[PDB]
């Protein structure tokens, strides 16, 4: 509906703007694991327990 | 003085029971016995048989392989072993040029072995509880063993003369001071020496024990293993020597719990044969009633 | 006159006997520098002990193999990883020293390869093992640096976790989705980031049926959710990183002020990796 | 492979001969034998039997009292012992006291004494002993002491300046003379029992990786039956004995019988040591076994 | 108890090793029962015997063990206490590798249980002689230094017998020995010993070398002026100068003997700190 | 003789001066060994060997 219009107009516009010209990194891009130096920043721990 | 270790085996207060003495005697075998005898005598209690000796022999005694992580002894329901290996013990805590060179330095064995002791102390305080009621130790010969038993005092006298860095210092003094008062308590920790019927062993025992009492350690047991109890030419001849040191033993240790033990016709291994030989530590060996069990351990 | 000896003891019910007897004979091969023979003996013997449910002995030999591996300087290749992988399958997910074994080989995979974190193929196998022991987080990382299959198991790992949630929330979905986007964006694997994001979003839509509408433009698609602002932000972040344009990054954050604070650390790194 | 230790006992190149193995076996007794057999076989040479084991037993073996200062063994002309005691070793040379009560002090000091003999040959003072037999402790702690040279080096490297030069040199020499099969060898003391045999195989494997010479293996406490227990126990010993011949075929295996008593005093020790020079033979020496009793 | 017999037996039988420990074990038992007096006697006696049997090891061990008990039972330093240790010192082989150890052991005890910061004087005299038996001259010199009158006699004889042994004597040679007495005794403020030691030494130096001299007296004090040993003169004047504690005299004596003030730099410096504040 | 006259006149005079009034420390003085705090300054080693 129109309840989430403000954000929708943002997401839609931002996308259009971020793809006028081919992004510097193509979707079919994958830095060979032979070059990965670090693993970025540690993410927070989920408050859910796991099992299977 | 009852010639058996019943009082201890059935004790419900003790939590730490060391097993030391000269080498070769059988500090691992005797400890293997003390372990089985307590887990069987004390059902509702979990026991741990950890070996601080760099040259672990518990795996050799029982048979099954023990590592860095506690492993219940096959056949028992409340008895686990350990055997801390410095090298692997430093790769796990580190992965979790200094670390490698640390597991190759003389004394690393003791230091770590003590850290594991600290681990059980920190747990009872952490509210996590306790994983074992009593712990039998498979120490090394008299010498180096005394060094390990001095670690509490040394680690204290050192720790004393010293941003959360202030918190650690607190969780360091406490854990140590406990192990200190724990060992000085005759009801919580005792010492069981492993000797044979031979001068160089007997005399080294007298010395070892004297040191223990000066350390305020409880010494209420003395096992005399490898006795022949003759009645060939060598056995009768060697028994002659054993009886010589045996009588002297009764003198030096009259007010002590002396539990004699015979020489089997083979090696004692596997919970099976180990428990069969351990029964004599509960009820003194009697040639008249158990004169056939000696040859049952062969093969 | 020796290989049989212990295996006779193994069948007769003497695991202790056979394990060491093999080790002693094995160390003999090494002593003669007959590495290849050692690698086979040890490796095989281990697998068997693991198949016999002898966690101890087995795990020991596995390490011993690695020890030789590092001694004979065995380079990381198909045949090299294969042996270790074969063994990983027979490892009990409950093995007290599981993580030890895992690290042992992975370390080897690094020392004898150009991968700073280990060989990918080996990672896929290791990852699955860790999960068998419910070591989700530890598994997530290995799959993270694994193969396409790792990605599949990774998305399934998170998804199956998200579903298990009883008290789901608007921000809940973000806790799982964001991981994929961030993690893969950290190792600069745009391909995996897009595919993992695709399988996850589609499953989220076919189960929870969230009111949405797909926004397309120039080839890119953003599954706009009318009730999951977090998911939107996360999707836009993915594409934004692909552009490497500082302005877009600033615009995306300025509009989603709260999400820029909830993903403070992450966005900070993203500005360091895709914006110099 | 000659079933005796003649090659070594008569060797004129060796200077350091370690005697280790599990405990109780008889590392002091066997060492006492190796000591007597070398001082007798090598007249024009002075030998030293120092024990690094915290729980000294050399005094117990021989009988006479040994201390911090070398003391010639009563009866010998070229054989002295030592037995370094950390405590007294630190009082002679709140920190000092607490230093002789720290685990590992035994090794450290024992090594300092080794450094003392190295610094002397360099000082031009000469050498006080040609060869040194060691009465180490069980396998474990012993290997730690044998790693001291390397560790003390790898540590010293990652570092009055002339004093550090003197230290660096002295230690290094030790590293060079310890990896030399002609200057230093290793003699293990084991018995006829699994827990000993297997621990021996392990100990030896480590030694070679340390580049230490291992050209001897003593199998002590053998019954060599032919009562019910002795015949039964000999059965077990022969089982481990045959396996021993396999694992150590290209090694100097010297078997040794079980006396009818304890072997002490230069007198009875030398009588039992002769079998390490010339393999024991039940046909020719079947009566010497009972001569050590009383 | 009854065991006591069986071991001394092993002693008078040829089993020293046996007897030494058997005794120690029985001895440690006395201590365990806190029957210190019994222990002190047992150990001490047993030691002396081992020393008489030429068993350096066993003996030296027991001697220390005794001291260990001494410090445990807090045995105060008195005649009977020093006596036992002295008795043992006489049976010690001057060649005992751990001589200095034994010496220190007891001297330490003598300090801990006495008001002497360096040990009991009487005990020192005995110890001093022992050290000399091992040719440890310097180490002996110090103990006699803090000993009794007899120590002084042996001290002067120690230096004198050393001075004579000198083959290439010199004008400054005599000073090397004499100065020691003067300085050493002046350091521990023992004017009486400084004068008597100086008297016996100078008289012996005169009756043997026959150096041309003439005694200078005044107000009771005498300075044996040597016409060829300026050093000896200086050293003698220094002794009396320290007695006056007068700064001026000290300065005058040094200003006249410039070279001797440089040769005895350190010493004179301390003397100005002890006798001149 | 008169070769050592200069020093002789010094020693003789110095003595006379240092004993007009009783020195602060009498010849029969001896600081109880129970009060000796230090042993002064270490003297040099004699270039002669000892024996007996
Ligand atoms: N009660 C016994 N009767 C007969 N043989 C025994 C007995 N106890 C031990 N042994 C022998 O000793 C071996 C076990 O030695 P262990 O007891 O393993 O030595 P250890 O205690 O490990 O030496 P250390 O204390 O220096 O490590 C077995 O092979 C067995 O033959
Ligand atoms: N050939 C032998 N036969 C029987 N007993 C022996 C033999 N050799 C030595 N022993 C016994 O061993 C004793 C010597 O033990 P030692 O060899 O002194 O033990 P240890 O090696 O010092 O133990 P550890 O290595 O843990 O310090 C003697 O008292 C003797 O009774
Ligand atoms: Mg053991
Ligand atoms: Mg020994
Ligand atoms: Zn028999």
């Amino acid at each position: 509906t129109s309840a989430s219009g403000p954000e929708h107009e943002f997401v839609s516009k931002f996308l259009t703007l971020a793809t006028l010209t081919e992004p510097k990194l193509p979707k079919s891009y994958t830095k060979p694991l032979k070059d990965v130096t670090n693993l970025g920043v540690p993410l927070p721990t989920l408050k859910y327990k796991y099992k299977q | 003085v009852e010639p058996n270790l019943h009082s201890l085996i059935t004790s419900t207060t003790h939590k730490w029971i060391f097993v030391g003495g000269k080498g070769g005697v059988g500090k691992t075998t005797s400890s293997c016995s003390i372990a089985i005898q307590m887990a069987l005598s004390q059902p509702n209690k979990q026991f741990l048989l950890i070996s601080t000796v760099p040259a672990h022999n518990l795996s050799d005694a029982f048979g099954e392989k023990f590592g860095k992580d506690a492993r219940k002894v096959t056949g028992m329901n409340n008895l686990s072993c350990m055997e801390i290996d410095p090298s692997a013990a430093l790769k796990d805590m580190n992965d979790m040029a200094l670390a490698d060179l640390t597991g190759s330095i003389p004394g690393i064995d003791e230091a770590l072995s003590f850290m594991e002791v600290m681990k059980h102390i920190k747990r009872q305080e952490q509210g996590e509880g306790e994983t074992f009621d009593t712990v039998i130790f498979d120490t090394a010969p008299t010498g180096h063993t005394l060094r390990f038993l001095q670690l509490p005092n040394t680690l204290s006298k050192l720790l004393e003369k010293f941003v959360d860095i202030s918190g650690k210092l607190n969780e360091l003094k406490a854990n140590v001071e406990t192990i200190r008062q724990q060992f000085t308590d005759p009801d919580l920790t005792t010492f069981v020496c492993v000797c044979i019927s031979e001068f160089l062993s007997l005399y080294e025992t007298e010395r070892l024990i004297q040191e223990l009492i000066s350390y305020d350690m409880d010494v209420n047991s003395i096992i005399v293993n490898q006795l022949l109890f003759a009645e060939c030419k060598r056995c009768q001849a060697r028994w002659k020597m054993q009886k010589k040191y045996l009588d002297q033993i009764d003198e030096l240790y009259e007010d002590f719990h002396v539990v004699k033990m015979p020489l089997c016709a083979g090696e004692i291994r596997g919970l099976n044969n180990l428990t069969k030989f351990s029964q004599f530590l509960n009820k003194e060996y009697n040639p008249i009633t158990d004169g056939k069990v000696i040859y049952e351990l062969e093969d | 006159k020796t290989l049989q000896r212990f295996e006779n003891k193994i069948k007769a019910g003497d695991y202790y006997e056979a394990h060491q007897t093999l080790r002693t004979i094995a160390n003999r091969y090494v002593r003669s520098k007959s590495y290849e023979h050692a690698i086979e003996l040890i490796s095989q013997g281990a697998l068997s002990f693991l198949k016999a449910k002898q966690g101890g002995s087995g795990t020991d030999l596995i390490f011993y193999l690695l020890e030789v591996y590092d001694l004979a300087e065995v380079k990381v290749d198909d045949i090299s990883v294969a042996r270790l992988v074969r063994l990983i399958a027979e490892l009990d997910p409950s093995e007290p020293n599981l993580k030890d074994v895992i690290t042992g080989m992975n370390n080897w995979s690094i020392k004898f390869s150009e991968y700073k974190f280990g060989d990918p193929y080996l990672h896929n196998t290791i990852g699955s093992k860790l999960l068998e022991g419910d070591f989700v987080y530890e598994a997530e990382r290995y799959f993270m640096l694994g193969t396409h299959d790792s990605m599949i198991k990774y998305v399934d790992l998170l998804w199956d976790w998200l579903c298990q949630v009883d008290d789901i929330e608007d921000s809940t979905v973000a806790e799982f989705f964001s991981r994929l986007v961030f993690n893969y964006l950290f190792i600069s694997n745009i391909s995996f980031a897009h595919e993992s994001k695709d399988i996850f979003l589609e499953r989220f839509i076919e189960k929870f049926h969230p009111k949405y509408e797909k926004i397309d433009k120039n080839g890119y698609e953003i599954v706009f959710f009318e009730d999951y602002s977090d998911l939107n932000f996360l999707q836009l972040l993915l594409i934004t990183c692909q552009t490497a344009d500082a302005s877009y990054f600033l615009n995306l954050k300025n509009h989603y002020l709260d999400f820029s604070q909830a993903y403070k650390s992450e966005l900070e790194f993203l500005g360091q990796e895709y914006f110099n």
